[PDB]
This record gives C-alpha cells, sequence and structure tokens, in this order.
C-alpha cells in the first residue's frame, strides 16, 4: 500500500505486500497454478485362486 | 480340419472402433459402432466386391462412443458416449421414440433384456441406472469403488419364472449379479489380478464368460454361480464372443483371436494377419466382435478405420 509521510527535512513511501496461504482462504484459487499435488496409490494384496457368495 | 479362410473386408468412420453388433433380430440389419460421434450401417448383400452397402450415417454425440445394442426385435439401436448419455436410434432412419441424460463420468455400458424393456447402463460417477424402453429410473444401485468397464444379458430354454436375472464389473477387481425387477443380492467373482475391461454370456440361461491388464481369461455356472476352465493370454482383450449354439470362444488379444475353445481345452487358430508400415507398440489392435447373430461371421472388428470381417469354412 501507499502510505505517503511530512518528515521536516523531507517526505517519504512506504509499501508493503502480504501473501496469502491458498490454503487459508474460499476468494478463487486453493494452491499457484504451478502446484501438482499427488495421492500415494492403495496396498493392494494378490489372486488367491478363483473364491463368490450365497445371498 | 476347419481352415480359418481371410476374406473380403468393409472399410468408410475416421476415429476409432470401440462396439459392434448380432442382429437380435434380422441378422443381416450389420449395425456397426463409432468413435468420432456416428454409426455406419452396414448390409451384407454377401456380394462380392464390397463383402456385402454402406444405408443409414446416424449423427452425434457432441463425444467418444464406448457402445449400440440391438433390441429383442433388432430394428432400434441405443446408444452410450463420453458425454453423459442415451440417444435410442431407429435402424431403418437419421432418429432420436426417447435424449434419455444424469450420469456425471462417460458411458463405458449398455444392454437390453428378452422383452425390449428395464435396460441398464454401468458409468465411471461408479455406479449403473435403469432407464426404461424413458429417462425414468427404477433404481440407482451402488455396490461398486469402480470404472463397473461394462453388464449383459442372462437369454433365457428355465422357460424364466419372472424374477430374472441380469449382471456386471472394474478396478476393484470384481462382479456383480441385481433380480434386473427389484435389484435383490446375487453372488460375484473374487481374485482378479487387475482391470475386468470385458465380459459376455451364454447365447438358454447357463454360460458366461471374466477377463482381462492381467493376461488370466477367468471363466461359467450362474443356473451350478460358482467360479471355473483359468487360462493364461499374456496382453489384454479390450472385444469376448460366444459362438451361438459351437462352443468356440473368441477374444482381441494385441499380439491372436484365440480360439480359446470352451470343450476340451485346446489352440484350434490365431488369427493375426491383414499386415504395413508399422512398429509395432501399429498393433491397430483391437475394439469389438461378433458371431452373424446366425453364428459363422467371425463380424470382425479393429481400429485404424477397418472393420475385416473372415468366416470358418471347409478342409
Amino acid at each position: 500500500a501507499t502510505r505517503h509521510v511530512l518528515m521536516r527535512q523531507g517526505v517519504l513511501g512506504i509499501k508493503v505486500k502480504i501473501m496469502r496461504d491458498p490454503a487459508k482462504s474460499r476468494t478463487g484459487p486453493k494452491a499457484l497454478p504451478d502446484a501438482v499435488t499427488i495421492i500415494e496409490p492403495k496396498e493392494e494384496e494378490p489372486i488367491l485362486a478363483p473364491s463368490v457368495k450365497d445371498y | 480340419n476347419e481352415v480359418l479362410v481371410l476374406r473380403g473386408t468393409l472399410e468408410g468412420h475416421n476415429g476409432w472402433v470401440t462396439s459392434l453388433a448380432t442382429s437380435a433380430g434380422q441378422p443381416n440389419l450389420l449395425l456397426s459402432a463409432s468413435r468420432d460421434k456416428t454409426l455406419i450401417s452396414w448390409k451384407l448383400t454377401g456380394d462380392d466386391q464390397k463383402f456385402g452397402v454402406p444405408v443409414r450415417s446416424f449423427k452425434g454425440h457432441s463425444h467418444i462412443v464406448q457402445d449400440c445394442t440391438l433390441t429383442a426385435d433388432g430394428a432400434y439401436a441405443l446408444s452410450a458416449s463420453w458425454d453423459k448419455t442415451l440417444r435410442l436410434w431407429d435402424v431403418a432412419t437419421g432418429e432420436t421414440y426417447q435424449r434419455f441424460v444424469g450420469h456425471k463420468s462417460d458411458v463405458m455400458s449398455v444392454d437390453i433384456d428378452k422383452k425390449a424393456s428395464m435396460i441398464i447402463s454401468g458409468s465411471r460417477d461408479k455406479t449403473i441406472k435403469v432407464w426404461t424402453i424413458k429417462g425414468q429410473c427404477l433404481a440407482t444401485l451402488l455396490g461398486h469403488n469402480d470404472w463397473v468397464s461394462q453388464v449383459r444379458v442372462v437369454p433365457n430354454e428355465k422357460a424364466d419364472d419372472d424374477s430374472v436375472t441380469i449382471i456386471s464389473a472394474g478396478n476393484d477387481k470384481m462382479v456383480k449379479a441385481w433380480n434386473l425387477n427389484q435389484f435383490q443380492i446375487e453372488a460375484d467373482f473374487i481374485g482378479h489380478n487387475s482391470n475386468i475391461n470385458t465380459l459376455t454370456a451364454s447365447p438358454d440361461g447357463t454360460l458366461i464368460a471374466s477377463a482381462g491388464k492381467d493376461g488370466e481369461i477367468m471363466l461359467w455356472n450362474l443356473a451350478a454361480k460358482k467360479a471355473m476352465y483359468t487360462l493364461s493370454a499374456q496382453d489384454e482383450v479390450f472385444s469376448l464372443a460366444f459362438s451361438p449354439n459351437r462352443y468356440w470362444l473368441a477374444a482381441a488379444t494385441a499380439t491372436g483371436i484365440k480360439v480359446f475353445s470352451l470343450d476340451p481345452q485346446y489352440l484350434v487358430d490365431d488369427l493375426r494377419p491383414e499386415f504395413a508400415g508399422y512398429s509395432k507398440a501399429a498393433e491397430p489392435h483391437a475394439v469389438s466382435l461378433a458371431w452373424s447373430a446366425d453364428g459363422q461371421t467371425l463380424f470382425a472388428g479393429y481400429t485404424d478405420n477397418v472393420i475385416r470381417v473372415w468366416q470358418v469354412m471347409t478342409a
């Protein structure tokens, strides 16, 4: 922002630039356009033989 | 004996043939499927040139066809596609009786019982949904956690009680057979090693096949519900096919067709002919197959844009 300071001497400028947590937000986006995020699939168990139920 | 000889094709579509359908009441009245948003109607005149007259396109979805099931009467062709439908076509004509809408993710199916009524359809939303011969649901089944891949009709000679049975599919690695009237619970196929991308059915009420991303074709009964003949076919089938009344299997294994022969247990006859200017990983590998309704005419279908129907004849 620009907040004009009206020292004696001579005059200033101030400039702040926050950055916002993509998560803490809701405003649109939840990330950057960069951020590509990945699941660590599933932990499956193999075959057996055939096998079936009766309902 | 049966030297199976490789003949004139029927070429026509621009995309990629993805089902195909046994006509199921006028076995000419071929009726074929698509990828590029139609259904080329091919006659079998038959008379040689063209083996046998590409007479109604039918156009579109907005997106890609994964199916095209004929009725019990066989002049009313039932769509699907990747833009979330149906659109019931008239085989004869160019028309949409009843847009059946409602799905979210990409129909994968379509099928119709022995009277032409309580239709079904899989999905990726990970269901199922019945849509009667109106855009309307009986109900919306949810027992599966997956892409449920394919569902079939079965063609009953215990002469049908009337509370009937159908089927399903497949990243949870299972089947499940839903009374088509009040979706009750009946058995499943446990075990497999990845994607169930298909299944099939008996031409009386007591035979089935599922199949492969693993290699094995894990076979049936429904009227024994017991796990069967466990083969081993390396790549995958995408694309299964009963002869109708012979006991021949047909499924397109990449690589064969492996006719396996479901009686004794043998490889009769592998069709990987014909082939011209390719780097393998170009074959232009199938994606739909069928057996003349009346059961010869294998209507062998392939990627490319050339159907390649290939009947069995004499020694």
